[PDB]
This record gives C-alpha cells, structure tokens and sequence, in this order.
RNA sequence: GUAUCUAGGACUACCAUGGUUGCAACGGGUAACGGGGAAUCAGGGUUCGAUUCCGGAGAGGGAGCCUGAGAAACGGCUACCACAUCUAAGGAAGGCAGCAGGCGCGUAAAUUACCCACUCCCAGCUCGGGGAGGUAGUGACGAAAAAUAACAAUACAGGACUCAUAUCCGAGGCCCUGUAAUUGGAAUGAGUACACUUUAAAUCCUUUAACAAGGACCAAUUGGAGGGCAAGUCUGGUGCCAGCAGCCGCGGUAAUUCCAGCUCCAAUAGCGUAUAUUAAAGUUGUUGCGGUUAAAACGUUCGUAGUUGAACUUGUGCUUCAUACGUAUGUAAGCGUAUUACCGGCCGGUACUAUUACUUUGAACAAAUUAGAGUGCUUAAAGCAGGCUUCAAAUGCCUGAAUAUUCUGUGCAUGGGAUAAUGAAAUAAGACCUCUGUUCUGCUUUCAUUGGUUUUCAGAUCAAGAGGUAAUGAUUAAUAGAAGCAGUUUGGGGGCAUUAGUAUUACGACGCGAGAGGUGAAAUUCUUGGACCGUCGUAAGACUAACUUAAGCGAAAGCAUUUGCCAAAGAUGUUUUCAUUAAUCAAGAACGAAAGUUAGAGGUUCGAAGGCGAUCAGAUACCGCCCUAGUUCUAACCAUAAACGAUGCCAGCUAGCAAUUGGGUGUAGCUACUUUUAUGGCUCUCUCAGUCGCUUCCGGGAAACCAAAGCUUUUUGGGCUCCGGGGGAAGUAUGGUUGCAAAGCUGAAACUUAAAGGAAUUGACGGAAGGGCACC
RNA sequence: CAAAAGUUGACCGAACUUGAUUAUUUAGAGGAAGUAAAAGUCGUAACAAGGUUUCCGUAGGUGAACCUGCGGAAGGAUCAUUA
RNA sequence: CGGUGUGGCCCU
C-alpha cells in the first residue's frame, strides 16, 4: 500500500454497524439539507462540509438519515461546481510547487515531488475523464495551474 | 518471483522463449546458420579429399606421444585439413596424395584424445577400405 | 492488492495444521467461497465454519478437525472440457483413489466424479486432499 | 468511364488526403513449395516432411503470342540471350527436371528389358494406341519370415539316487549332464533337376519324379573383454617406445587397457564407422528447475503500451410421489410468482425473448496413414480376403471392407446458466399491458372498372395525457486506494537567508634561549640572534567533532552549528469525503557521492602526478619534505559504483522474546511545583507502522546462515516484470545510438578448454592469534 | 469483293550500357589482441596480517605484475561489552 | 614495529 512510499502504513475511519442511530438525535435529513444549502453555498469542500456536521450538532453520519452521498446532497440543491474537490487539493498542492521552484531552485528533491502530483493529477484524472464528470479534451496545461485553482 | 501465469499472455510467452533460444549454447549448432561456415569440411557426413603431407604432432601433456598425422586438402571447398591415422604402422599404407576420404571423429567436433587440432579420423583411403588392410582382408593396390 | 480472492482464502486453511491451528480466521465472505466450503463438509474434511457478516464484505471462522493434507488451487480458471478432465487428475491427485479435485462448469460447482455423472465441461478452481 | 468472360486503383483521367504499426507493422535473412503427413515416449513435444496422395508452380535465361472450350503450352511457334548442332559457307536445326543411358559433379543412387493380361485413358472407337501401367534383371535402403543340424548307449566329470561309512571315504552310481574330428542311428531341405504350375510369354514363390552330409563338409560372424559397461589381475612381445582410448585414464623393463595367441563375452545375418535428431534432459521448463552467494535484480522512483484485478447482483426450503431402504434422498410436480400470450387432448400447434467468453450435444467436413472391430494370406509383416450341412450334388447365404482420433483449428447449430467481464434509470424514460393521437408517415381494400371528395381502418412508426398506481429511479466503502482535516505533531530529508565554534595557515608584536620536524633508524626541510615555543591579535578558507547510537528522516545516492523563512512527505488521530480512482511494469521521462571534463570564481588543510632522502640487489613503492591536478561554492555536463542487506517491488497466514522509534490510549501511576493541581517529566498497561537483536523449526535449504530466502511439498499455481545455461573467447570486435570528452545504454563468432567454483571436514598451540616446555 | 508484302500510332517488353544499392566471399605491406606457454629471461602481485591488508566506479602515471588519490563496501583479521 | 625475494618437470 501507500503508492508514493515505503510506508505499509494504514489510517482511516472506522464506520459502526448499524445504518438509523443516532435515532435519539431529534435532528432531521431536511435541516441538514438546509445546512447544506445554509453552509456548503459559502465554498466548503465535500469533506468539510462533512466534519463541520460531526464536531458541532453533532450527527454522526448523514448517510443514515439520508440515503444520498453527498455530492448528490450538493447537486439535488444545486452546489456542485464545475471542478471535482480532491484534484482541487492537489492542484492546488501542484501550484505551490510553482511558486517555491519558480526561484528556488536546486531543490531536486522538491523537484522529484512535481513528478509526482503530474502523476497524481494524470492517473488520477484518466479516471475522472471516463466518468463523465469533466469532459474529455481536458489537457493539464503549466499555466493552467494558476487559474484553474485561482 | 517471476514466471508470468496470466492467462491471456500467450503472445508474450513465445516471444520470451525464442529471445531465449540462444542462450543454450549447444542450440546454435544448426540455428544460426554455420554449419556451411567453419565445419572446416561442409557440413556433410565425410569428406573425400586428397593427401597433402605428413606432419609431426605431438600429444597432450604429460604424455609425450607422437601421433604421425597428416595434411588433407578438399575438392569441395578448398582448405586446409588436419586428420589423423590409428594402429600404428599405416604410413606404409599412405602413399602421399591419395584420394582419402575423412570422417569425423567422435566428439561432434573438438580435441577429444590427447591431439590437439585434429577435428578428424580416417577410415578410407584410395577408395579400398583403410579398416581392412591391417587384418589383410583386402589386398592393397599400389600403383 | 487482493488479486484472486479465492486463492488466497485456500492457504490459510493449509498454514493452520501445521503448528496446529484447530481454528481459522478468514476473510472476506464471497458466495463463490460459500459454494465451496461444504464440499469440504460434504465428505467432512474440516470441522465447524461460520460466518459474521460485517457491512463491508463479511468474515469466516473455520474449525478444524485436522483430516487434511493440503487444499490447492490452479489459477487462473483453466478452461477445461469433458473429454480432457482426465489429465488434471494424474497431474494433481496422488492417486485414483481419495482426494478430488474441483472444478465448476455452468451448472455449478461440484466434484469431478460428480461431474463425471453430471456430464458437463467446466473451469477449475482447485483441488484438495 | 475504360478494358476485361465479370468484381474492381485492374487501369486511364478528375477528386479526397488516406490505408498501416510496438497486439513486432514495412525491411532484409534463410543450405524454406505448402499440406495430407513421418520418425521417438509418461504426457507437453521439439525436429523435419525433396519424394507415389492432394494442391500450387516450371520446362536453359527471360519475355510476347497463334489455334482451340481450355495453354502464355515448350515431346507448338517467335524473338533475344547463354551454351552447344550441321554446312558445298549461300542455309537449317536445339532442349532428357518423359523413359533408359553416359558425361560432369559431389560422401551420394538401378536394364540403352519385356508387355498392354491388370488398372485408367485416347478417339471416328468393343477392335487402334499409350518405357501410364504391369512384370523381370538391378538393390544388406528397408520391413516381415526364419537353415546351420536333431536323437542313441558307452563314454568321461558333477550331482541326486542305494549304501558302506560319516572332521574322512567309496561302490549300486548316474532320468540327468558335458566332452567326445570317440561310435553312431544317420533325421533331413537348401542346393538339385523331369514334369507341373503361375505368366502377355518367361522366370521366381508353392507343388515337385530324379538328387542331396561322419563333416575336412551343405563351414557365420563382427566387435570386444581396466572402470563406465557384459566378461582372462592367461601367455609371448614391447619398453612413455609404438600405441590405446568417446570420456576416467593405462604404456617410463617383473604392463589386468598396446601388438599377437589364449580363452571369455556381446548381438547375430548382422555388426561398425562417422554425421545430423529426439530421448536420456525437469542441462529450453506452463505444467517443470534457478537468482543470498555455485552463471546470475535494472542503483534508483514515478510511468503509459502490457497484463492481472476485491466483495456484493433469486433461492435454501415447504408438501407429495416415483426411490434408496420404519428409514434414506441422488429423483418430478405443487409451493415464495414473465412456471411466456392463443387454439386444441395433463397433453400437439402457434404469439413470442440484454450479449459475449466458456462449455454441452452436434452439424458440416477426401482418403491413405495412426489407433484399429472382423479375419487362421501355412505364420508374420500382410491383406480384405473369403466363410459355407455342402463331404454324394456346391446355387453357396453372406460377413464384409466397420469405429473414432491426427477428419488438429478458427467460424457455422444446440444444451447450459456457475465462472469471466460487458450491459440500463441521474441535463431526467419511471412506466403505461394499452381503448391507444392531444403525432400524422397514411397503406390497400370495398365503393363492378375509376379517381375528385374523408372517414372507419388508423398493419403502423413519430410528438402525446395533467390515463402521475409508479417504495417513482444512486451497492458496501474493502485491515483496496486516494483526497480531507481545531488536528497533536514528528526528522542530521530538502530548499534559503542568517549565524557559531576550536584548531590550522601564515602574518603581526613581545618573551626568551638553538634547535625544530620527521623515522625501525636516519635523512630530505626549518633556524642566529629569534625558529620551534608561550602570548594576545589580524585575517583566511575548509569543516561543523564532541554529544553519535547496532538512533531517526529520505525513494535511493546521500543527509549533522543556530534561528527565521519557504515548502513537501510518513505515521498514528478520524461514526470526513470519494466511489475501484488498483498492483507491478518494454518503450520512456526526473534523480545518482566522487573520479572526471566545459568557461567564471575563490584559495586553507591535503593531494595522483613531478622532483629529492632513505630502504632495497632494484623502489619508479610501502616512510618522510615540498608543492602540482583538484576536493570548495555558483552555472551546467556525462549517469556509471561492491549504487550491498552481493536478497526487486504489493496482497495473506504462520513464534516467540527483548529492546526502541514516533502516534494513540489506560494509569484504578509517581514526580515536578504555578498549588495538592494544572500544562510537564518518567514508570506501568494497551496499541497500531514496525526496525533491530536473540531464541529454538517444531519450515526451508548443498551448507553457513533465513522468520522469511518459509507457504515454490506431493513430478505445483497469490499477481506482474527483467534476467542466467560451464570456462575462458569477452563486456573485446562490428556497426548503428548517445557524450564537448574520458566514454555508455547496447553485444556476438570461429577458435580453444574437462573443468573454474559453492559451503563444509581434516593437515598449520607452514614467520597468524591466545597458553605452557630442553643449554638438539 | 476479299486480299500478301511495306508500315504510323502505340502497347507489353527480351536483351544490350552506365550509375547507385542489398548481403556471402576475397587479396593486403605493416598495426594489435587472444590461447597454444610446457625445457626461456626479469621480477613477486594475489592467497596467513602474502609480509604495504584486500576490493570496485574512475582519474593520473612506470618494463610489467602493480603503485598512487578521492568516494565506498564487507567476500576482514572487528558480529564485542568496555559505565 | 627495522629485512626475508626464489625453489627445472613426472612417479600406490
């Protein structure tokens, strides 16, 4: 495991049996999808908008108490937009390697790193291009890095 | 560690055998193609060649041993042959620039007793049978 | 990465005896592996198996009443007609007597003196003794 | 559009700017006609198959073409070209890879025969004709069959036998057993030749009158005989000579291998040679090995073409009977449901179905050969013949000439619904079985014939309902993976500012005295007044010790002053998000200390090379003294190292024990005082990623060693890639390709060689460690 | 009416003569490696600590074997405590 | 801690 690395390391969540409780959360699937409509409009991430729900209220999981994922949960109210968010990370991730390899140079081992969110973009968004959720004819370009997350 | 069991990999796996086919240096004795090459007589069973000269080998050591070879040339390609005579005596029965005919001699072609450079073994000379002559089975014409 | 989750399910089972392990911890709940494990119990060659089934993929435990000698498996699924059935017992029984191979023609999985009543061309999983 | 019998870039013209390929395309190369087929074992085979069968082609080199239905024909013609024909010199003729011959050639191969009886064919044809086809002479290429004597007492030796007698011993001995040029009896058919037969005629085979063995004749060897590998340590000869001999090795004067004789053996009308080929050889391997080191992982990480991919996606039952034997279950129906729509008597016909891969029964599809069912050609190898109260007539029926595999394959039916993917309903089809239109495309019938005129019908398809019953339509998030994160963070990882620390190098100045340095020892070098020394001080560049670990970070090379900066990764944390985004990988793109070059800096220690002292026989070296390339940092350029853990990477299980890194977590812990506390430290407990070490297989190996190098055992299987088949030829040539160069990705061959090495045991209490002894 | 010779246009195209091009062969004065090397001469590298410890990527040099410098490795002779 | 090179080829 751990593509980019020695590591065999594992880290994750650990999702519990059942799919109703909380049931004594009194807290419904309709004010949930008005905080989404109340909290994800002002440009929050899938994921985010899923951990802001957990700390606070606190509903464990809203896929029990709604069936939908939650890009769905974002389009069945119209929120989701043009660019998918986990690219949008790394993209962003690649255009910081623009911005401390544009002077400082030398840095071959930060330099070994473009090579691979190059690669982390184009492995990862040969997938997205099939699933129809971006167009084909959608070519990463070295400009683009700037604009396409800014 | 390796061997590729994939299903669908036969084009593959064709392709890695003959890329490895000469490794197996007793395997290009006919597949590469040298047998009209350096087979110093061409590559057929014996060779019916004509008597040069005798020349005087000496044998492998530790053992000083005279093996009194000859000196054949060949009509179907033109070189020039070592060979080498058993059951001492026979000189007698050379009479130099004979038409002899020169079979191999039991190796599939290296130095094999202690004689080096003689590729060869006579059986035949002046079209009257070598073999039979010490045992005076067959007469030997002389001229 | 998990290629063949049948395979890997099989060898377990064979790295338990050896120091002993009367029992089994095993992944991950497939149907295929559920068509196969009472084939073992169909002439009784392991002990008690269950399964739990968490809502991700389900878990086996196996009991063990130490009969066996090795369970195998061919891979992939070779494709194999009747009349030729007969060279993949020579190559992996010990004899014609006990042990059986497995393999599962379209319609299902069985033995192949089973298959060799039913009368139907199929691919092998694996076999065991 | 032309031609052509016809498709057609066949080919002209006009037009478009395409077919093809890392799923090895185009290019060359083959001592390559394909194929039916042939030879060897347990399969899988690798070799070949020119050559009677089939098919495609050529008649010297090539090319046109007449005639005909049919040739680009050659036992038809024409050209030229090659090599040869004759001629009165003006002309004419030529292809045997048809048959039999020679010649040449090369290891390499038959009568200048007979006959149309067979089989087929030719036409005007029952009739003619056919080196097709048949037969013979040729032939140890082969395959099959099978003569070298058989029998007799005595005999001569062994034994049983009866028995004397038994550590002995013989005789009655003797079915036997041998040797017997002892004695035979002589059993015989090859040779032999009447006649016969078969044949076109003839021979030959079968039949056969007359012939036919005391061997000397009617006569078998060929090769061995040290071990492999079967069987004289017999003799003569010979003396490392001659030889022998596949290999191991025998011959160097008393030879088990040589030369002879001797006996012994081998297989036997066959033995031998060499030469290619398969088996042996599980030393070309999927089954079926190998990679720690015995030959062997690209140093490296990503990375497409490759190739392999999780799980999840209609069934157990329930009742009965056929049915094993009260019992069983392996049987079919009913029953948790397209178990399809209709007409028929449960039962025929008809409306009428997401695919593949796979497998099912098949279909089609020459034999011949292989296998082979039958079958007493005298047997066999054959071959498809023949069998038959018939015995006194034959009317005497038939069996036949099967059956599948190589008649592999692809594709063309059908069974089946496991596996293997593919396949809907998320810018919206959820449906309407349908009276169905709120579309329109009509479409052919009756209007005897026919349409202007329009409806039924709308065969119907395309809008179309608010005829919207619609659980109306979205698999789990994998101890798969990726992104997310008050997050707590970690580290000699990077970049980049800025900064510290002694030495040292001279220098500067003081001090004092002649020594200093260096070695096994000296010497090369420094020094009169000021070195070395003490001392402060100025720079100066390199290095960042100690703290340094069987620590850690990094992908590997590598990577240690502070502190700020600018990032990036890993790990735990996570009832975040995502919905297979995957693993590994040819070609390929980033990175790889020096050494080492390309201009431009900056110069301290040191320092190949170069000089000099010793040492030595020589030193061009091991030791010194001096500096020179350069290490230094900036710009790049090769890209190789033993780039090593001499072991690639990802999934799973299997054993502890002890350390320790981080992160968590529990102290039902102390300690710290800011206070008992609090943050904080340590200790214990639990925990994941481990990594080290140790333990013993109870695993595995040839072993040392190994927790994976194990699970590659059972002639085994979790995936994917490179990569080795004995040495030395050799990492050399030859070209390409790349480098400014020094050089790299790349990589053979004739030749030559029977061993090179892998760990381990033993000889070294052979200037090598540790401990103890005499005036060798 | 049919109709030879002679021949225009082509049309396919033999063979003739240059040039380039494919592989297999081939001479070659000197040049430079390999093994045969054993009865040759000069040394003594490596193997014990081989008497200067070995060993590889490369540089520079001497008759050679090798030596020498920078960066490493254990096939090393150190699995090593040493408060 | 001073040096120290060489041993013609073949004999169960």
């Amino acid at each position: 495991g751990r593509m980019h690395a020695p590591g065999k390391g594992i880290s994750q969540s650990a999702l519990p049996y059942r799919r109703t409780v909380p049931s004594w959360l009194k807290l419904n699937a309709d004010d949930v999808k008005e905080q989404i409509k109340k909290l994800g409009k002002k440009g929050l991430t899938p994921s985010k908008i899923g951990i802001i729900l957990r700390d606070s209220h606190g509903v464990a999981q809203v896929r029990f108490v709604n069936g939908n994922k939650i890009l769905r949960i974002m389009k069945s109210v119209g929120l989701k937009p043009d660019i998918p968010e986990d690219l949008y990370h790394m993209i962003k991730k690649a255009v910081a390697i623009r911005k401390h390899l544009e002077r400082n140079r030398k840095d071959k081992d930060g330099k070994f790193r473009l090579i691979l969110v190059e690669s982390r973009i184009h492995r990862l968004a040969r997938y997205y291009k099939t699933k129809s959720v971006l167009p084909p004819n959608w070519k990463y370009e070295s400009s683009t890095a700037s604009a396409l997350v800014a | 560690m390796g061997k590729p069991r994939g299903l669908r990999t036969a084009r593959k796996h064709v392709n890695h055998r003959r890329d490895q086919r000469w490794a197996d240096k007793d395997y290009k004795k006919a597949h590469l193609g040298t047998r009209w090459k350096a087979n110093p007589f061409g590559g057929a069973s014996h060779a019916k060649g004509i008597v040069l000269e005798k020349v005087g080998v000496e044998a492998k050591q530790p053992n000083s041993a005279i093996r009194k070879c000859v000196r054949v040339q060949l009509i179907k390609n033109g070189k020039k042959i070592t060979a080498f005579v058993p059951r001492d005596g026979s000189l007698n029965y050379i009479e130099e620039n004979d038409e002899v005919l020169v079979a191999g001699f039991g190796r599939k072609g290296h130095a094999v007793g202690d004689i080096p450079g003689v590729r060869f073994k006579v059986v035949k000379v002046a079209n009257v049978s070598l073999l039979a002559l010490y045992k005076e089975k067959k007469e030997r014409p002389r001229s | 990465v998990r290629m063949n989750v049948l395979a890997d399910a099989l060898k377990c089972i064979n790295n338990a005896e050896k120091r002993g392990k009367r029992q089994v911890l095993l992944r991950p709940c497939s149907k295929v592996i559920i068509k196969f494990l009472t084939v073992m119990m169909k002439h009784g060659y392991i002990g008690e198996f269950e399964i739990v089934d968490d809502h991700r993929s389900g878990k086996i435990v196996v009991n063990l009443t130490g009969r066996l000698n090795k369970c195998g498996v061919i891979s992939p699924r070779f494709d194999v007609p009747i009349n030729d059935i007969e060279k993949w017992t020579n190559n992996l029984l010990p004899s014609r007597q006990f042990g059986y191979v497995v393999l599962t023609t379209s319609g299902g999985i069985m033995d192949h003196e089973e298959a060799r009543r039913k009368h139907l061309g199929g691919k092998i999983l694996g076999f065991f003794f």
